[PDB]
């Protein structure tokens, strides 16, 4: 099931797909370009011995 | 001494250098002609360097330099450095517009060097720019330390060593990899244009590159026969010069071996030089390999469009310079046997201009381009073999610091050996050179040094120059060390030193005011620590043996030395450092229990002395107002409020115990600590007597000289900590300070200048508005109008008046 | 509670080489290991418990005075780092065995909630963890061996991890909105703190440059206290989280202004006045600039009463709100992320392109070069061209050359000439749909976004399966399988399309290739190539045509669907993948009503109120606009 896949702190929400949406202008967040979720693959790498 | 060469100088000196002076903005832009430009300023510093020249033709010479190097860009100048670098430490006298000069670019392109970044469109060192500047500095460091006292060349010498080290990045880690078959062939003693190739006679080719010497010979064959057909030369059946008939455009298969080595020979000799410097030359075996496995008509490969990476660039450049030095030798040789003459390419490669470097940039270029295309690939061989960062020793502050320590050290022997021998014969001590070197070089170079990289050395773990900086605990440990130094060398020296001994308060002023007391206390040596303990306890003495002075004088040697000594330097020293450990809020960190304690009998001297009513402190009571606010704001521990320091985690009482105490000269009580110190209230009561009483700044003047300053810095200190910001533990603050308290003080401070405007002018209402400039800020705002009331009603009424006050 | 008898042999060993391979890792992350004395080790003692700390075996619990060992802060971190590198070890173990992470344990299916970064690791037991490998370091530090911890390197990153093609975002007013004269005052609050830029840009400012870097616009950087017109200069202070910056322009005086929190920013001099003198130009609009995870907001003053600072600032110096008399909301404009194909234009810093008229004995050509080749400052980055015409095969798929042939087939061909001394694996040649707008720096055929769609019965059985892409292209390196210096004859690929089946194929030098791709029916494939130069001097469009095939231009143009004559007309031009263009953000977006009905219900998302746009459609670039 798809609900499996939450990360464990972070909580499950259905939301639009794009940053922008329907909203008063002057109260609109202007957003710049988001960091790139390392988080979402877990590659564990040792340090080698 | 020929008619022609002096004609030619005259020529020059007159009509071209003067022209190029006044054409010297146009030198701005001009980054596509580094060739030219270089063959122009060494040229010029070539021929700035001779015998057959007049002063005006020097001097002209000079100006056209420095005008055009204020225009270059830095990078434009790295080989000028480098002559400048060999030549600058002779400290000749040839040797005074060189150091102008390096003054004036470093001064200029300091951003260049000491930058990460550097400046944006010209970028920052190579690395090999930033190597050329750290030995230029010490090589004219050691050279002027070696050097017999001239004048202008030391008035010359320091702004060039101050600019260098300016420009230099103070955390530089010194490349242990030095430049790696570096070429002394530009470079040499006797001459300034020596050839030298690299040496080709043990190297033996690898059979792997056999092919690769086969293809290019047919590549240069095959290159050779299109220019043959180009310019006519028919094919040889037999050879015919007049009919313009060659018999080598026959295939090079049919070439003969006898023959083939004319082209395999430079071939060899290239790759020779290429093995000999180390690079290492490898395969890419797929495509050559397989080239392996699988009527002359001139076809040969078209290598004018294959490009080269930037490291093999340099790679081709080293190999022209090669080539050019190859044959500068022969023509040297053949010019030699010949027995004189001299052709105009025996110059470096360097030097030469654009169309001479043409033909060997070209061979090199081309046989680098066929190695790529044919696979083969060029590098390095050489890697390091230890990167050797961390380690603070090759950080260039690091080694500045310990010669200018030892310097110190030295100079501090050189001064007691003179204080005891000052009566002998020996009037002239030994060490005259070596002490005027100190006093004329070091301590201005201190100065400037720790004026211009301040941040640097206060920097820590803390905001504070976030880009690149942070000096490490050993660096401010021997900052610390070099201000105990300089402090103890200065004490009662004043009379030894007296142009002097503005120059060492000046870089005490400074040092302290780079000192990093948390790091230092937290992280470092005992004898530093130690020392910098010594350093406030001697103060306290100095200061306690004045005060004593004070009572038994009256009568006016020793007395005057002391006095003087107190009000020249120890007043300004003092002052700094706790200016800065107040600003810094360092006093936490050191004053604590016996600097503690030591710092409680700098306080009641300080007091006496300021309150004191003797005509002798009269003309010192200001400096003394000064120190006293400086210490209030620095002093960690509410002296004033004595009633509740129960309540301070850093007082001697709340933490040295009674034991410890009553071994320690203290009262046992903390109303006894400073007898003489009236508490907050009774200050607070005498100023509102005062300003309603009238009083007359010379009835009494050492309230509002020295006491109101104190009040406003401890004001500024305490009142952060007090209940109105803590209302949280309240009644565990360690202070009752209010901001009731705050302008009570700042209305009496008005109204006492307000009484005074009228006549008793002076200075001395400048210097405490300054003073009370940090009190005011604290108050809040909304009060503060109609609080300025009284402000613009003397600012205009009593102020604008026929007295001129203020 | 077990001495190492019974107890499980493999436990014990796990005991025994953990703690080797800690060590391990202790002098591998950096740590200096030195003993003082062996007799150091000796002197303090070890603690024999009492009953209640002994166990019931007889593994008799003997720890060492720990209570005067204390380690300096380098040494704790040093405990943490290497519990988070046990925490890795252990998790890598078990990913090879194959569990997998889940939001609940499952072993039936292999699956942990602990299989997540040491960061993201529970408190309880990342702590427990690192409280027992700390006792375990402290138990040899207090054996006489003093463990030097290296010191820590600070490391800045920047905090960019975005797209390879940006880096900031910029927003501004529509260009009609230019303000050529009065007093004009708008607002941007910070939502965060840091690299943001905000302030006026002339209706030509490119949405790829950084505000402030070249003349286009006037800004203010508060995350380093500077301003940019052509560079920066030091200006004002930093903002904080929360912040409002009013920016005011005044035309009339030629004066810009700048407030954070309502007090006026001043330069390193008294002066008010971040830019004083600067020409009308054809007016000024708001714009701001926005870094990696930077949020922001601008307010025009449509409703004034909306403006936190204006009145304290603004008002009674006459300055107006940007949208005091407008009755709709302000178009805003906002750099597009997506590159698309456009015309090389004249004055490109790099690129040039030549048109070569076709003669009795050559082809038309299109010749694609470099400018700044051989000099500095030249970018060497891969670029995306393309033909503006696509070819569109058929709609329904059949299951001195012949005149008759040519004149009944549906075969186009066109050709590359790469030319001597250009590298060949720098050069891929294909075909490319509309659908292509992947920049990036490196691209290779392997990275090409594709997928398959399969088509069965009821049964499953496969009855077909589609191959769907949208880059249809081959190298020239590997299309040369022998590798040669290229420059005896420049390379000359040739892309051959039946339209009547959907079939590509190519040609080196003569000899077919291996490669080909077989495409859907309608499907609209453009002339690309992409290179990286390493050559003033790059490739050439050749649309010329080889035996019993038609030339590029009769499939390209309806007027010459008949005419074997290779042609070039001027509506056939060469366009490159770029990131100078804006978007429009809509007045109005769709109204969705999202919501988490029940843990039985799920989510609901509900959308009733219609809403519509007019879209543009170019027919030869098969996109379409608002
Ligand atoms: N606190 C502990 N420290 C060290 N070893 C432990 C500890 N607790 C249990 N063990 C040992 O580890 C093994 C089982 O615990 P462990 O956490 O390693 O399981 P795992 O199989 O790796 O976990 P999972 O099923 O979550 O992937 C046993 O050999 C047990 O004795």
């Amino acid at each position: 099931p798809c609900y499996e896949a939450v990360l464990p702190k972070e909580k499950l929400k259905v939301e639009h797909s794009r940053e922008y949406k329907q909203e008063r202008t002057y109260t609109r967040d202007l957003l710049g370009p988001t960091v790139s979720l390392t988080q979402a693959a877990f590659t564990p790498i040792p340090v080698d011995t | 001494a020929t008619d022609m060469a002096l004609a030619l100088n005259r020529y020059l000196c007159t009509a071209v250098l003067p022209l190029l002076t006044r054409c010297a903005p146009l030198f701005a832009g001009t980054e596509h002609h580094a060739s030219l430009i270089d063959s122009l300023l060494h040229t010029v510093y070539r021929l700035s360097k001779g015998c057959s020249l007049t002063k005006a033709q020097r001097d002209s010479i000079e100006v056209c330099l420095l005008s055009i190097c204020g225009q270059l860009r830095p990078s434009m100048m790295q080989h000028l450095l480098r002559r400048l670098v060999f030549d600058v430490p002779l400290l000749n006298e040839h040797a005074k517009m060189p150091l102008k000069l390096l003054t004036n670019h470093y001064e200029r392109c300091w951003k260049y060097y000491c930058l990460p970044g550097g400046w944006g469109n010209f970028g920052a060192a190579s690395e090999e720019e930033l190597h050329l500047s750290r030995k230029l500095f010490w090589g004219i460091f050691d050279a002027l330390s070696q050097k017999k006292y001239e004048q202008e060349l030391f008035k010359l010498a320091l702004p060039c060593l101050s600019a260098v080290a300016g420009a230099l990045p103070p955390d530089y880690m010194e490349s242990n990899y030095v430049s790696m078959m570096e070429k002394q062939s530009s470079m040499d003693s006797e001459g300034n244009f020596n050839p030298q190739p690299v040496d080709t006679s043990n190297i033996t080719i690898p059979e792997k590159l056999e092919y690769f010497i086969n293809k290019y010979a047919e590549h240069s064959h095959d290159k050779w026969s299109m220019d043959k057909l180009a310019n006519g030369w028919i094919y040889g059946e037999i050879y015919s010069d007049s009919s313009k008939v060659q018999p080598l455009m026959k295939p090079y298969k049919l070439l003969s071996e006898k023959e083939k080595e004319i082209y395999r020979w430079p071939i060899k000799e290239s790759l020779k030089t290429m093995l000999a410097w180390g690079w290492r030359i490898e395969r890419t075996r797929e495509g050559d390999s397989m080239a392996l496995y699988n009527g002359y008509s001139p076809r040969a490969i078209d290598m004018s469009n294959v490009t080269l990476s930037r490291d093999l660039h340099a790679m081709a450049e080293m190999m022209a310079e090669n080539y050019h030095n190859i044959w500068a030798k022969k023509k040297k040789m053949e010019l030699e046997s010949k027995g004189g003459g001299n052709h105009p390419l025996l110059v470096p490669y360097d030097t030469l201009t654009a169309k001479e470097k043409a033909k060997d940039r070209e061979k090199a270029q081309d046989i680098l381009k066929f190695l790529q295309i044919n696979g083969y690939a060029v590098s390095r061989g050489f890697k390091d073999l230890e990167l050797d960062t961390p380690s603070i020793e090759k950080r260039f502050a690091y080694s500045f610091l310990q010669q200018l320590i030892r310097y110190v050290d030295e100079a501090h022997q050189y001064i007691l050996e003179f204080d005891g021998g000052s009566r002998g014969k020996g009037e002239h001590f030994p060490y005259e050179q070596e002490i005027k070197f100190f006093a004329k070089v070091v301590l201005p170079l201190i100065d400037q040094y720790f004026k211009n990289h301040r941040l640097y050395f206060l920097s820590a773990a803390s905001r504070p120059l976030c880009s690149g900086g942070h000096a490490s605990n050993k660096e401010k440990e021997m900052v610390t060390s070099l201000f105990c130094k300089l402090g103890v060398l200065v004490r009662h020296r004043i009379s030894l030193f007296g142009n002097d001994a503005t120059s060492i308060v000046n870089c005490l002023h400074i040092l302290g005011q780079t000192l990093d007391a948390r790091t230092v206390m937290k992280t470092g040596l005992e004898s530093v620590k130690s020392a910098l303990r010594a350093f406030l306890d001697n103060a306290a003495e100095d200061l306690e043996k004045t005060m004593e002075n004070l009572k038994q004088g009256q009568f006016t040697k020793g007395v005057t030395q002391i006095i003087n000594y107190t009000t020249v330097a120890l007043l300004p020293m003092l002052s700094s450092l706790f200016e800065h450990i107040g600003q810094h809020q360092f006093g936490e960190d050191l004053i604590l229990e016996d600097v503690q304690v030591s710092c409680y009998r700098i306080l009641t001297s300080l007091y006496a002395l300021g309150t004191s009513k003797s005509i002798y402190v009269e003309r010192q009571r200001s400096a003394l107002g000064e120190c006293l606010a400086a210490f209030a704001g620095a002093f960690p521990v509410a002296f004033l409020e004595t009633h509740l320091d129960k309540h301070n985690i850093y007082s001697i009482y709340n933490t040295k115990s009674s034991r410890e105490r009553a071994a320690l000269s203290l009262p046992t009580n903390v109303e006894d600590v400073c007898p003489n110190i009236p508490s907050l209230e009774k200050l607070m009561e005498e100023i509102v007597e005062l300003a309603e009483s009238g009083i007359r700044y010379t009835q009494m003047p050492h309230v509002m000289e020295v006491i109101l300053p104190m009040l406003c810095s401890y004001m500024s200190r305490w009142w952060e900590h007090g209940p109105e910001n803590n209302p949280e533990r309240a009644e565990m603050c360690c202070t009752a300070l209010n901001s009731e308290h705050m302008n009570t003080l700042l209305g009496n401070i008005l109204k006492i200048i307000y009484n005074n405007l009228g006549i008793d002018e002076g200075a001395w209402m400048k210097r405490l508005a300054v003073f009370s400039q940090p009190i005011i800020n604290k108050v809040k705002p909304q009060l503060l109008k109609t609080h300025f009331l009284p402000l613009m009603e003397k600012l205009k009424k009593k102020a604008a008046t026929v007295v001129s006050e203020e | 509670l077990v001495e190492f008898s019974k107890l499980p042999e493999q436990e014990r060993n796990y005991n025994l080489q953990m703690s080797l391979e800690t060590l391990k890792t202790l002098l591998a992350l950096g740590c200096h290991v030195g003993i003082s004395d062996e007799h150091a080790e000796d002197k303090v003692k070890k603690m024999k418990l009492p009953k209640n700390y002994q166990l019931t075996s007889g593994y008799k619990p003997a720890p060492m005075d720990l209570s005067f060992i204390k380690l300096t802060p380098s040494q704790e971190a040093m405990v943490d780092k290497l519990a988070e590198n046990a925490h890795n070890v252990w998790a890598r173990d078990r990913i090879r065995q194959g569990w997998t992470y889940g939001i609940q344990q499952d072993v039936k299916n292999r699956r942990n909630p602990r299989l997540v970064p040491y960061t993201l690791l529970d408190d309880r037991t990342k702590k427990s963890n690192k409280d027992s490998l700390r006792e375990a370091v402290r138990t040899l530090l207090g054996y006489g061996y003093n463990l030097e911890a290296p010191d820590q390197d600070h490391a800045a990153r920047a905090e960019v991890c975005s797209g390879t093609g940006e880096r900031f975002r910029i927003f501004r007013a529509e260009k009609t909105y230019a303000v050529k004269a009065g007093r004009w005052y708008f607002e941007f609050e910070t939502v965060t703190a840091g690299d943001m830029r905000v302030g006026w840009s002339r209706p030509g400012c490119q949405p790829d440059q950084e505000l402030g870097s070249d003349e286009r616009a006037f800004a203010f950087d508060g995350f380093k206290a500077q301003r940019w017109h052509q560079g920066n200069e030091h200006y004002g202070r930093s903002w904080q989280a929360g912040d409002v910056v009013g920016c005011m322009v005044d035309m009339n005086e030629h004066t810009m202004m700048f407030t954070l929190n309502g007090e006026i920013l001043l330069d390193d001099s008294g002066s008010e006045l971040a830019f004083k003198d600067f020409d009308v130009g054809d007016g000024f609009i708001p714009v701001c600039s926005l870094g990696v995870a930077q949020v922001g907001r601008m307010n025009f003053g449509k409703d004034v009463s909306t403006l936190k600072y204006f009145t304290i600032c603004g008002l009674q110096e006459g300055y107006e709100p940007f949208a005091v008399n407008t009755n709709r909301d302000i178009t805003m404009w906002l750099s597009k992320r997506l590159p698309q194909f456009l015309q090389v234009p004249s004055n490109h810093e790099h690129i040039e392109v030549t048109r070569i008229d076709g003669t009795i004995d050559s082809s038309p050509c299109l010749k694609v070069t470099q400018k700044s080749f051989g000099s500095q400052n030249s970018n060497t980055d891969i670029m995306f061209y393309r033909l503006s015409m696509p070819i569109e095969c058929a709609e329904v798929f059949s299951k001195r050359d012949d005149y008759d042939f040519l004149m009944q087939t549906s075969t186009y061909y066109y050709s590359v000439r790469i030319f001597p001394g250009q590298e060949p694996a720098n050069v891929w040649v294909g075909w490319i749909t509309s659908d292509f707008h992947q920049y990036d720096t490196g691209f290779d055929l392997d990275r090409v976004r594709t997928v398959t769609v399969t088509l069965g019965d009821e049964k499953g059985k496969v009855h077909e399966s589609i191959k769907r892409s949208n880059c249809y292209m081959v190298c020239a390196g590997e299309s040369m399988s022998p590798g040669q210096g290229r420059n005896n004859n420049g390379l000359e690929i040739g892309c051959v399309v039946d339209a009547a089946s959907g079939l590509l194929t190519f040609i080196a030098n003569g000899k077919e290739l291996s490669t080909y791709y077989q495409v859907e029916p309608s499907t609209k494939l453009f002339p690309a190539v992409f290179a990286q130069a390493t050559s003033p001097n790059v490739f050439q469009f050749e649309l010329g045509r080889i035996k019993n095939v038609m030339p590029l231009s009769a499939g390209l143009f309806k007027s010459e669907h008949k005419n074997p004559v290779p042609q070039c007309p001027p509506r056939l031009h060469v366009q490159f993948l770029s990131h100078v263009l804006w978007s429009r953000m809509p007045n109005q977006f769709l109204k969705v009503d999202v919501s988490r009905i029940s843990e039985r219900q799920g989510w609901l998302v509900q959308c009733l109120d219609p809403l519509q746009f007019m879209s543009l459609h170019i027919p030869e670039e098969n996109r379409s606009v608002d």
